[PDB]
């Protein structure tokens, strides 16, 4: 079973969106209007599960060919890679990313989903991969559209692809959204604003990899992601 | 100061976030395997329970596309890390509330008691987080059981908070189902009789 | 008895801290919701007690002696005056200081305070003085070490001397915080950061004073305190 | 347009205003002088009272941590700035709720009347601050006496509040403890029925 | 025995404080007069001796443990963790890290410090750690005070503590004096100053660490060291 | 051109060295293992010599506040670099004037030849770094014997020496102290006789 | 830092210092009240002396331009301040060297103890001020007599200077001219036996 040796740094509440962001509409009722009780990191807040042994199917990664009725999806072809490092650039090697996304015109595969834009018949679009030793991860997928959708009267989600990333504990895990170079619906987005700091935002953009694209074929975006800072206990309890 | 490189700023998971991690509550087809709301299969040791609950807005109305994910120990008070779909009991688990569904359940056994950092025993508990759209960065907190009244008491995370009254919003009231042992646990995330959340 | 013949300069209240600053988590529930109601001043403000008789020990402001059980405190031993002016710059003669602060290790003398950095036997931690007929005040004391509280998760207040100010009526009185020239905990304070203008900052921190420092025994700071304006009325009910 | 220095920010009192502003209530040695709770000897003139009440957040838990100075005129309504030990009656005072006393007293004469800028009367009043640890800059209110009802219904400053409902906040009830005359100003800092404070 | 195998970078003795530097008073009667005489180096020069297996109590880098008579320090408590590396940036493993100060007060636990700050009963102030693998070294311990000395009529020493760093050879040995963020006693000082280059005063300063501070308990600074760069000979003597 | 990271700058020791360099001398207790001026232990190979001195600054007055630390190589001319206390002889120590003991001495054995990187040998040295209060960056200068002037007028390193009359001030004169074999190595910082100083 | 306004800087006196300040010793007409070297007129209490001596320069010539400055007790141990021609006793006064008189003279009383600021008596002594074409801020000194051994051995200034053969040179060696009791004191700027100069 787990040990607690690790302290993870802490989360920087400035930094990420709070919890009560106006523009983005839902967040009015469904935020804390309490503050936060702060407790200290025992061995509940510094485990958390391992999948090194889930187990995988070989197309888990790749959504051209993973939901598959005969054939391939319309859209642009992009391989979307990159490493998951600590705050201190260390690796974090074995852990799962999971990314699930809406297909070439913006529809999500979902029975909600009444957008007008139809179903593409052999995308899905979702996909898990566990990083290497390295740190490294990758899909395969197509490029998803903007959606409009009920904040104001007429907002676009800008073109993203959904992470969920674990890491090494629950004090780790993170959901997040990958946005792509250049799109200029990024700024009018309330969702991406209610992230204060514009180099915070940033952070969240892929940017075009032409180093990692299959030449004749697709395209790469690298999107690196950093979760909390791993460190060894010291001087506790004295 | 020092800095060290920034962490990747978290988004909501949003409406559809049941696609990538709740296959099945979707209605959408699954993969061979997928992490969910059974953490202990019928014969692992320890005292089964079923867990249940509502989730609610600060209106009162009904979260209906939440998604949580749950850490507890085993019954022995030891966590259970490497995830297997073959173990009789895993320490991580996922489920979630959806339109069909405005409850969620997880199946699993009442945690063993596990110390702090300074060797102080904490009360037998579930840690949850929660996920859904309109939350921009996901909330932290602790499910306690009512028939645990001493443990709960001598606490040290639930002695943190100061107000007698607001360790209440985090104890699950027993009852049964089916001849099954069964604890409720709503979230209220904002208003009257709000959850406490943590930050660690 | 008093009389209303005096009038006090308007409170510039985004200068000042507002009630609500979400990052101080105590002020959620203990700040209004309702604004404030303007008042005219009346006699009932612009009065208040004049402490010229308050009978004043020998060391009511040297904190190296006051508390003494045979022995002086350990710590940096340091001389913290300054002079209380209003906001025209003229002097406010025969005003009650007082202050409160830690110990060097961060430690409060009140049974309240568990953290484990030790009491320190010859410290109490409270001074008074009246200031001079040019407005002058001065303390002796020890520098303060910065504490940990429970706010967020890591979050620890910058060293700090508490201060209360009478002034010449209940519409002057001032309570506030001193912090110390150069320390880096400063900006890292959501007490601090209570304040939003970044000048108004810089007026709560006392600056190093190689001037009135005694060579050889200790150091000094400075910490000059404005409270309002005060005016003679003119043209009132005609 | 002209500018003037600026005042000195405020911050709050912190919770260990007491080692400093309320040396016994903190339970420290304190000085041979101090400013406590007793405005008023007993031979002083006037009505002998005693004051009393309780402070509550906005989740309507007590604020034990609370620190408060009054301001008020005598019984002849004249404001007594000159202070002393050895007066009979000193305008002035200071008390503090404590986690022992969740309730502050004080003890002194019902205040006579005085006018306003203007030449029209108030009605009764006592000038207070509260001051506490979540309290960046101190709060300013006004506690009146409900058996004035006739003054208190032409009071200018009462006038100013638009609405009556409001008004009433600030009426302290007339009462009886240990069969003296008291009366009673809890102050709600936020919420359902929240003291009216000032600005001058 | 030990080798010759190894080169050191030329040492940059414009960088380093001269010899004579006047406003330091005891400098004028302690520093040469005669230029240094250069000599290639040799395995006189190029080896040094290695402390592995010296034998270092349980405290021997815990201060507010080691001196002991019942008791905690009175002072601010801190961890100063740093790692020594040469300047390449290759860590230097296993080398003898040794450092000593004064108390919270600013007394030194040395028979000829007379300054009237007392003397803390809990704190001697030596503390020695051999570095690891990484070349990283940690010391627990409470914050210095700023001493008055007798140079100029009123000068004061920042708070400071002291470094001892072996490193791998006689070459690379360097004693030094690590200074705090932000103190506002660092530019007067004619010790720091007998440092001409303004980036080399930078090198000295300690910086708060949030990162490794050990919430609710004690903050920390991050000392980094870098010793003359290694390098292996080559086309020697033909 | 190309530049690597600066070397951190040095520091005078000060004139508290002692607390952390020189335990026992400060007259502070010493902890278990000490890196002291003894380093030979009496059934070590070679010759056993006692050396002594006093360092002078440029007043002709002492100082006596200064810390040594010497390198040299054992009788068969070989650096043992592995420091421990257990061993007959290491090849480093320390020593210190004190307000007491003016003079530093130290216990050890005659080093045997090395050679320099170019295979030519050196005559017989101990490698020494003086540290002090007043002197910003410790100096190094070598402590040759008097009798051993044939090898000392063919080092390549004493050779680098212009000027005859500056070798000099680095041969240590034979003696005898409690009549044992001694050697008396003075060193003057500044002015008449000055001692050569290296840098390498 | 607060930073005060910067004090005038400093320049040499210049070789002409004897126009504006030593105007006999320049040979120039005098004004009705000049300061000069006659502190004590012939009846002032106290033991009468007379006080000589040159000044050096690092070369070991003389300086034949200097102007001195004197500041000393009565004999009773009391500044006189208020300077005044007719008082039998004036603490101040001034001196020259001149290029006809290479010495200079004060006649004075040997001044009574003092004490420093902590309640220590200090050795009687004169303050002495030098300055001359190439000194471009003034030097200041103390003059102290070699017949007053016990007193001048727990001075506690002349005690701060750290070496003691440094506290010779500021001790003044009694001799007699002409019947009268005299101290002779010499100055040297720099160099072999350099007078030690103050900073206050
Ligand atoms: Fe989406
Ligand atoms: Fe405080
Ligand atoms: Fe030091
Ligand atoms: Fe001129």
């Amino acid at each position: 079973p787990a040990q607690d040796n690790s302290r993870f740094v802490i989360r920087d509440r400035n930094w990420h969106p709070k919890a009560l962001t106006p523009d983005y509409k839902t967040s009015i009722a469904r935020s804390p209007r309490q503050a936060l009780v702060s407790i200290p990191q025992s061995i509940s807040e510094t485990t958390g599960p391992n999948f090194s042994h889930l187990g995988f199917g070989a197309h888990d990664h790749d959504l051209l060919l993973n939901f598959n009725n005969g054939g391939l999806p319309i859209g642009e072809r992009i391989i979307v890679a990159g490493r998951v490092v600590d705050q201190y650039g260390k690796p974090v090697p074995n852990t799962l990313v999971e990314m699930w996304q809406a297909n070439a015109g913006g529809r999500c595969r979902h029975k909600n989903d009444r957008y007008l834009a139809p179903l593409d018949p052999n995308f899905g679009g979702v996909g898990r991969c566990l990083t290497d030793s390295d740190g490294y991860y990758s899909f395969r997928t197509i490029k998803p559209g903007p959606y409009p959708w009920r904040n104001g009267p007429n907002d676009w989600r800008p073109a993203h692809i959904h992470f969920g990333i674990s890491g090494p504990s629950i004090a780790t895990k993170l959901i997040t959204q990958l946005y792509f170079e250049g799109d200029p619906l990024i700024p009018m987005c309330p969702i991406v604003k209610s992230i204060a700091n514009p180099e915070a935002v940033q952070q969240l953009i892929a940017k075009l990899d032409m180093n990692n694209a299959n030449p004749m074929d697709c395209l790469a975006y690298r999107f690196d992601i950093v979760l909390r800072g791993q460190r060894k206990t010291h001087f506790e309890n004295c | 100061p020092i800095e060290l490189l920034p962490e990747t700023p978290s988004q909501t998971a949003g409406p559809y976030v049941h696609i990538g991690l709740a296959l099945e509550a979707a209605g959408n087809p699954t993969r061979d395997q997928e992490i969910w709301n059974r953490l202990a299969k019928p014969d692992a040791p320890g005292e089964h329970i079923l867990l249940l609950g509502q989730v609610y807005d600060g209106n009162g109305h009904l979260v209906r596309d939440s998604f949580l994910e749950v850490w507890q120990a085993d019954a022995n008070g030891e966590y259970q890390d490497a995830y297997n779909l073959e173990n009789a009991f895993n320490s991580f688990g996922r489920t979630a509330t959806t339109f069909d569904a405005g409850e969620w359940t997880l199946h699993t056994v009442k945690p063993g008691v596990v110390n702090n950092a300074a060797g102080v025993p904490m009360a037998p508990h579930i840690n949850i987080s929660l996920f859904a759209r309109g939350i921009n960065i996901h909330l932290h907190t602790r499910l306690y059981f009512d028939d645990e009244a001493q443990a709960n008491a001598k606490c040290p995370v639930l002695n943190l908070i100061e107000q007698p009254q607001r360790r209440e919003t985090l104890i699950a009231k027993r009852c049964e189902v089916d001849g099954k042992t069964a604890y409720r646990f709503d979230i209220r995330i904002q208003g009257e009789g709000e959850t406490v959340f943590f930050d660690f």
